[PDB]
Parts: structure tokens; C-alpha cells; sequence
């Protein structure tokens, strides 16, 4: 599984962070590659394994035949996360962003510019 | 985690085919390597060749 993608919009993440936590953003940006480079090479997906020889060679076959079938039939589930409310404190630092930003932002932008045509002058 | 467990027995099948080998080596050459001049006719077909051989040598 995880088919990836890469670095969107990186000219805007590196360039640019909340001061609070600028530090943390080198420490996640570098951690970010680490797991690029590594999972670019390695995914997890092995072959299935020839049985047919390998109950020939293994002339323990019932062994070859039960494990065979626990096997095949078997099951690994998605592995564990611990991150899907930051998925939400997104959103939330995204309202600072924008309304909280935009709103606040576009009102002193629109009088510092009506007030330009005076003092420009 | 399922190789593992394959290659433990064919592991033991293929050291078993050598084990039976060493075992086999040894079992056989002492169970033949009595008589062996009781056929004194084993001396005879050396006398054999070797009579074609000091013929068939020359």
C-alpha cells in the first residue's frame, strides 16, 4: 500500500512558519525526508513463495501444507496511527489563517488603502 | 516469518540426506568389507585385468 506524493507547495512551507514553533519545523522538515527517502526504496511487498518445489525439498510437508494455509489465508491489519486530531487542529489553526487573518487582515488593507488616495497623496 | 518456518525443515531433509550419507558411508563400508578374499576370484579378475594388462599394456 501507501501510494505517496511528494512535496506540494514547498516554496510556502519552508519558507514561512509560525514563529512558536519555527525550530519544530526544521526538526519535521528533515524528519519528512527521512521518511521519503526510505519508503521511495523500500515498500513493504514480498513475493508469496513457490510451496510446490519447497514441499518437494521440505519433505516435512504436512508442516509445509498447515502453515501453508494459515498463511495464504491470513490477514495483517492497517498497522497503528496516533495522529487524527491534528488532522483537526488543522482546520482550526487554518481558520487563524484565513478568517481570523482575513477577515482582521482585509479590513486594515482596504482602510490603509482608501486612506493612500490622501496620503498618496 | 512464514520462510522460516519452511526452511527449518528442508533444512533438517537436506542435513538428514547427508546424515543418512555419513551414516550410510560408514554402514556400508563396514557391512561390506569382510568377504572380500573369501571370492578369492576378487584376486582372480585382478589376476584378470591384470593378466590384460601385462597383455593389453604391451
Amino acid at each position: 500500500r501507501k501510494l505517496a506524493l511528494k512535496t506540494i507547495d514547498w516554496v510556502a512551507f519552508g519558507e514561512i512558519i509560525p514563529r512558536n514553533q519555527k525550530a519544530v519545523a526544521n526538526s519535521l522538515k528533515s524528519w519528512n525526508e527521512t521518511l521519503t527517502s526510505r519508503l521511495a526504496t523500500l515498500p513493504e511487498k514480498p513475493p508469496a513463495i513457490d510451496w510446490a518445489y519447497y514441499k518437494a525439498n521440505v519433505a516435512k510437508a504436512g508442516l509445509v501444507d498447515d502453515f501453508e494455509k494459515k498463511f495464504n489465508a491470513l490477514k495483517v491489519p492497517i498497522p497503528e496511527d496516533k495522529y487524527t486530531a491534528q488532522v483537526d487542529a488543522e482546520e482550526k489553526e487554518d481558520v487563524k489563517s484565513c478568517a481570523e487573518f482575513l477577515t482582521q487582515s482585509k479590513t486594515r488593507i482596504q482602510e490603509y488603502e482608501k486612506e493612500l488616495e490622501k496620503m498618496r497623496n | 516469518e512464514v520462510k522460516n518456518r519452511l526452511d527449518y525443515h528442508i533444512s533438517v531433509q537436506n542435513m538428514m540426506r547427508q546424515k543418512e550419507q555419513e551414516h550410510m558411508i560408514n554402514w556400508v563400508e563396514k557391512r561390506v568389507v569382510q568377504s572380500i578374499s573369501a571370492q578369492q576370484e576378487k584376486e582372480t579378475i585382478a589376476k584378470c585385468i591384470a593378466d590384460l594388462k601385462l597383455l593389453s599394456k604391451k
